[PDB]
């Protein structure tokens, strides 16, 4: 059911079992940086214990990642079963093209993974440097959506730890600032009512 | 305005599109400071990379990776080097991983060799002149290189932007130099794998396919004997 889908929730406790194979995941984690904590964040442990694997059979992962997540992140795709096969940078501008530790950052990166062998997309379409103007804080670019789409036209998605104003056609997003729990899908739905009766999670 | 749609649509990158793509003194005190060039033709694979002394402060690692070229080295020949047996208790290594396997196996070297990455610079090619084949296992068209920086012990931004150089070009930006000095990390400063063309003051160059040598060991640790030994390489000489 191609129109945007969302559940509320904590990424830790859901069962992500019952929402079927996705050809792409994407993830934007509150990795435990080392530093003060704007958000609640999940440790290294709980990172490596998500249960990725079940979401997919053949397909991709972009994984955001900064500071030690660079090697965390690492950790994890290699442990969740992905190779890591590309690596997305976003340079990040104002409105007027220019660009915004011991160096000053002009970027953020996205790993991205590959399990089982996907077959059917569209590779080498897109280049793997993004310019895109900045947003709210902890805002991804809508870019990476259209590089995602060209990449994989049509196929179900599913992004963890997203936010409202992520939510997109053809994705499922899971994130617990989101409103309420809207799904259309049917097998979705019906294996969400099987397992959660009560809608509690 | 998308600038991923519109590569799809033109053939142009995105970073082509980025606009404007003072520290004058420090500039002058590091020209000030550096050693004379020093250079070293050696064949790495079959030296004994000890006989560098004294150990350096930076280490700025280029090995010739066969993605360059679309004798080349292998991550598993790069991985053997004992990088750690000349490198100084603190010290900074600058490593050239390419867009590849390089972005992992580089880092296992860095934690081999007993650093810890700090820094991924990225060199990001613009095509304004030219409007690209595929590694197997590649989801994009791969337009950038890293450099990534390691220590161990105790104003530039971490992005270069120049032109993709003509094929079979393997020289990386001149500006991985100006970062590396601008840093003021000590004046003993190795460039391994470098060539004839990136021999430059303040650096110790060794490399396969150099043609001259003027090294000797005695005569360059004597830059740094007393009262010498701990300059940044950003102040003045002592008088
Ligand atoms: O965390 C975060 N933003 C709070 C949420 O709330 C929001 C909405 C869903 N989020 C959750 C979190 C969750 N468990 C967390 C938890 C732990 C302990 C107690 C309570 C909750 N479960 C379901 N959705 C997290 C967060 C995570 C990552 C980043 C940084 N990247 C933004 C980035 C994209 C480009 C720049 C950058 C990236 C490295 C490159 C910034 C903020």
């Amino acid at each position: 059911l191609f129109p945007p889908q969302w559940i509320c929730c904590d990424i830790r406790y859901l069962d992500v079992s019952i929402l079927g194979k996705f050809a792409v995941v994407m993830a934007d984690p509150p990795w435990d940086i080392h530093m003060e904590l704007p958000y609640g964040t999940l440790t290294d442990d709980e990172m490596r214990r998500l249960n990725i694997p079940v979401l997919q059979d053949d397909g991709f992962l972009f994984l955001w990642v900064t500071g030690r997540a660079m090697e965390l992140g690492r950790e994890c795709l290699n442990l969740w079963g992905y190779e890591r096969v590309d690596e997305i940078i976003w340079v990040k501008t104002n409105q007027l093209q220019r660009i915004i530790h011991w160096l000053n950052h002009g970027k953020e990166h996205c790993l991205v993974g590959v399990k089982g062998n996907p077959q059917g997309f569209n590779q080498g379409l897109d280049c793997d440097v993004i310019v895109a103007e900045v947003r709210s804080t902890s805002h991804k670019p809508d870019e990476i959506y259209g590089m995602i789409e060209r990449l994989s036209p049509g196929t179900r998605k599913i992004e963890l730890f997203g936010r409202p104003h992520n939510v997109q056609p053809n994705w499922i997003t899971l994130g617990n600032q989101l409103d309420g729990i809207h799904l259309l899908d049917p097998d979705v739905v019906a294996r969400f009512k099987q397992r959660y009766p009560d809608g509690i999670i | 305005n998308d600038y991923c749609q519109h590569f799809v649509d033109t053939g142009h990158r995105p970073q082509n599109f980025i606009r404007d793509v003072l520290i004058r003194l420090k500039d002058e005190l590091i020209a000030k400071s550096n050693t004379p060039p020093m250079y070293l033709q050696a064949d790495i694979e079959a030296f004994d990379i000890r006989e560098l002394t004294p150990k350096f402060d930076v280490i700025l690692l280029e090995p010739p990776l066969e993605e360059y070229y679309r004798k080349c080295w292998t991550w598993d020949d790069i991985m053997k080097l004992e990088i750690d047996e000349i490198a100084a208790p603190r010290s900074f290594i600058f490593l050239w991983c390419g867009s590849g396997e390089g972005l992992d196996l580089g880092r296992v070297c860095l934690r081999k060799w007993g650093y810890r990455r700090c820094e991924d610079i990225c060199w990001i090619k613009t095509n304004k002149n030219n409007p690209k084949t595929l590694d197997p296992k590649a989801v994009f068209q791969r337009t950038k290189e890293h450099c990534l920086m390691g220590i161990k012990g105790t104003v530039d931004i971490d992005l270069i932007i120049t032109e993709e150089p003509e094929i079979g070009n393997i020289e990386k930006p001149v500006e991985i130099f100006h970062i590396i000095e601008h840093f003021c990390l000590g004046r003993r400063r190795l460039h391994l794998f470098g060539r004839d063309s990136t021999i430059r003051p303040g650096w110790l160059t060794v490399g396969p396919t150099l043609t001259n040598s003027n090294y000797n060991a005695e005569t360059y640790a004597s830059y740094f004997s007393a009262p010498n030994s701990y300059l940044t390489g950003c102040t003045e000489e002592i008088e």
